[PDB]
């Protein structure tokens, strides 16, 4: 599994990035894949995780509401939908996969990982 | 351009020492077949496969199983050489030896500084994997009996530690029977014949789900089974409901 997310960049608090993490093989519809995110300084915080057909998902409390896990494994693509971006969502986003299928929320379960991408959020 | 005869190797375009296609041969200087097996030439012990390629490794003589060397390991041995390797562990790729007083590689069980090994007789390799030994069960890793479950060609067994139960040998598979096993952080449930079950379970009117590969029951967060994504408990329950 080879990962590569976009979609990222400078936004206004209150706004809106769907990001993309698309792979290359078709045997990333065999997994669960999470968003982790990483703001300077502080460690992997898990953001949300879809199951590997795309039916079950789950979400962090600071994010529920606001944010949305998708995925379509036709384009062996997973997205992230978040809506009314706040300062505190500021990090670098990474998506990873989890091939053994255990303990979803925890980063260092994951044994595939994407380089990451910058999401920064601005004000007013 | 050689030719084999009734099992027996000649080359022709030939005696003693012979180096063809970068592989090394020793021709009997009376015979001139070429030498198989352990080998006495000049004094000095050396080893070839049964097509005559010398080799380095660690191959059984009259005298047990000698360390054939590299050139320069000890002394100014040639290449090939069988040498002096005393009272220590010899790490070649991923196969471990213990080598005695004599030079010779340690075969069956053995206790190294108070720890106990094994390795194969035929080989005098470290033991890896599940083994049967006089009539007892292990689970070998690196030369150790390991304690835990692993899967034998029964299902997954409890190798245990000395005297769980009746004086079982430490590692040794043991009887184990309707129950669970707390053991390594883990959890695990054994059906009534001692082996770990897997798949989902209900047991005392709970939910389980045992990993096929482990058989430790998920525990502790988020798990994907079947495509879904299920919470399981401390004590590896499953929670109500799917996500």
């Amino acid at each position: 599994v080879k990962l590569e997310e976009s979609g990222g960049g400078l936004v206004q608090a209150g706004g809106s990035l769907r990001l993309s993490c698309a792979a290359s093989e078709r045997t990333f519809s065999r997994y669960p894949v999470a968003w982790f995110r990483q703001a300077p300084g502080a460690e992997r915080e898990f953001v949300a995780v879809i199951s590997s057909t795309g039916t079950s998902t789950y979400y962090a409390d600071s994010v529920k509401g606001r944010f949305t896990i998708s995925r379509d494994n036709a384009k062996v693509t997973v997205y992230l939908q978040m809506n009314n971006l706040k300062r505190e969502d500021t990090a670098v986003y990474f998506c990873a996969v989890n091939s053994q299928r255990t303990r979803l929320q925890d980063p260092n379960e994951y044994d595939y990982w994407g380089q990451g991408t910058q999401v920064t959020v601005s004000s007013h | 351009g050689m030719r084999t005869i009734d099992g027996k190797k000649y080359y022709f375009n030939a005696t003693g020492w012979q180096t063809i296609d970068g592989k090394k041969y020793y021709f009997n200087t009376n015979t001139s077949i070429a030498s198989t097996g352990y080998t006495i030439i000049n004094d000095k012990h050396f080893y070839f496969n049964t097509d005559g390629i010398m080799q380095i490794g660690v191959f059984k003589g009259p005298d047990g199983f000698e360390y054939f060397a590299p050139a320069n390991t000890d002394a100014n041995n040639i290449e090939g050489q069988a040498i002096r390797y005393q009272n220590r562990f010899l790490y070649l790729h991923d196969n471990i030896y213990y080598f005695g007083n004599n030079s010779k590689a340690a075969t069956g069980w053995v206790t190294i500084d108070g720890r106990r090994y094994y390795f194969e007789p035929n080989t005098a390799i470290g033991a890896n994997g599940y083994k049967i030994i006089d009539n007892k069960n292990f689970y070998f890793r690196n030369g150790l009996p390991q304690i835990g479950v692993f899967k034998g060609p029964n299902g997954f067994e409890y190798f245990a530690p000395a005297n769980t139960d009746a004086n079982n040998i430490d590692g040794q598979a043991i009887r184990y029977q309707n129950r669970f096993l707390h053991l390594l952080g883990n959890i695990y449930y054994f059906g009534n014949n001692s082996k770990a079950v897997t798949g989902w379970q209900t047991i005392n009117g709970n939910m389980y789900y045992f990993m096929p590969d482990t058989a430790m029951a998920a525990a502790g967060g988020l798990f994907e089974i079947d495509g879904v994504i299920y919470f399981f408990g401390v004590d590896g329950v499953k929670a109500p409901g799917i996500y």
